[PDB]
C-alpha cells in the first residue's frame, strides 16, 4: 500500500533483515511477503559484496553502533550523491546493513542483544528521509519493489 | 579512500541489478 513507505513498515523491513542475517527470525505469524522477497535479494548482494570487497572490509572495524551509524552514513550518503535512486540502490542498503551488523558481531567491544534494532532504526530514517518519496511515487513496496523483484 | 571504494562498488552493483524489469 500507499502507507508502506512510513517509516513503521521500513524499520519493520530492515530489522527483519538483520534477524534474517543473523539467523534469528522472530516466530511470529512470519515475515511479509516484501521481506521474505527482499531477504533473497538482498543477501545475494551482500554476499558478492564481502567477497570482492574482502581485504577492503578488513581495514574498518566497527567496533560501536556509533561507528557503523557514521560509516552507514558516510557511504550510504556518497552512493546516492548524485541524486539517482532506483530499486537496485535501495536494495544495496539493506545489503550494506547486513555487512555492518556481521561485523558489530564480530567486533563490537561491548555486544549488547538489542544492538540490531538501533542499526534498523538509522537504516529505516537514511531510506524514509533519502529515498521515501520516490518509493511512493514508484508504487511502493508492494505495488513497485515486489513487482519487479518477486519469483518469475 | 575505503568509503569511497564502497560507495562506488555498491552504486555499481545497484545499477546492476536495477535491470530486473517486469511488471
Amino acid at each position: 500500500g500507499m502507507t508502506d513507505c512510513e517509516f513503521g513498515y521500513i524499520y519493520r523491513l530492515a530489522q527483519d533483515y538483520l534477524q534474517c542475517v543473523l539467523q534469528i527470525p522472530q516466530p511470529g505469524s512470519g515475515p511479509s511477503k516484501t521481506s521474505r522477497v527482499l531477504q533473497n535479494v538482498a543477501f545475494s548482494v551482500q554476499k558478492e559484496v564481502e567477497k570482492n570487497l574482502k581485504s577492503c572490509l578488513d581495514n574498518v572495524n566497527v567496533v560501536s553502533v556509533d561507528t557503523a551509524r557514521t560509516l552507514f552514513n558516510q557511504v550510504m550518503e556518497k552512493e546516492f550523491e548524485d541524486g539517482i535512486i532506483n530499486w537496485g540502490r535501495i536494495v544495496t542498503i539493506f545489503a550494506f546493513e547486513g555487512i555492518l551488523i556481521k561485523k558489530l558481531l564480530r567486533q563490537q567491544i561491548a555486544p549488547d542483544v538489542d544492538t540490531y534494532k538501533e542499526i534498523s532504526y538509522f537504516v529505516a530514517e537514511f531510506i524514509m528521509n533519502n529515498t521515501g518519496e520516490w518509493i511512493r511515487q514508484n508504487g511502493g513496496w508492494e505495488n513497485g519493489f515486489v513487482k519487479k523483484f518477486e519469483p518469475k | 579512500s575505503l568509503l569511497e571504494k564502497l560507495a562506488e562498488y555498491l552504486r555499481q552493483m545497484a545499477d546492476e541489478i536495477n535491470k530486473k524489469y517486469v511488471k
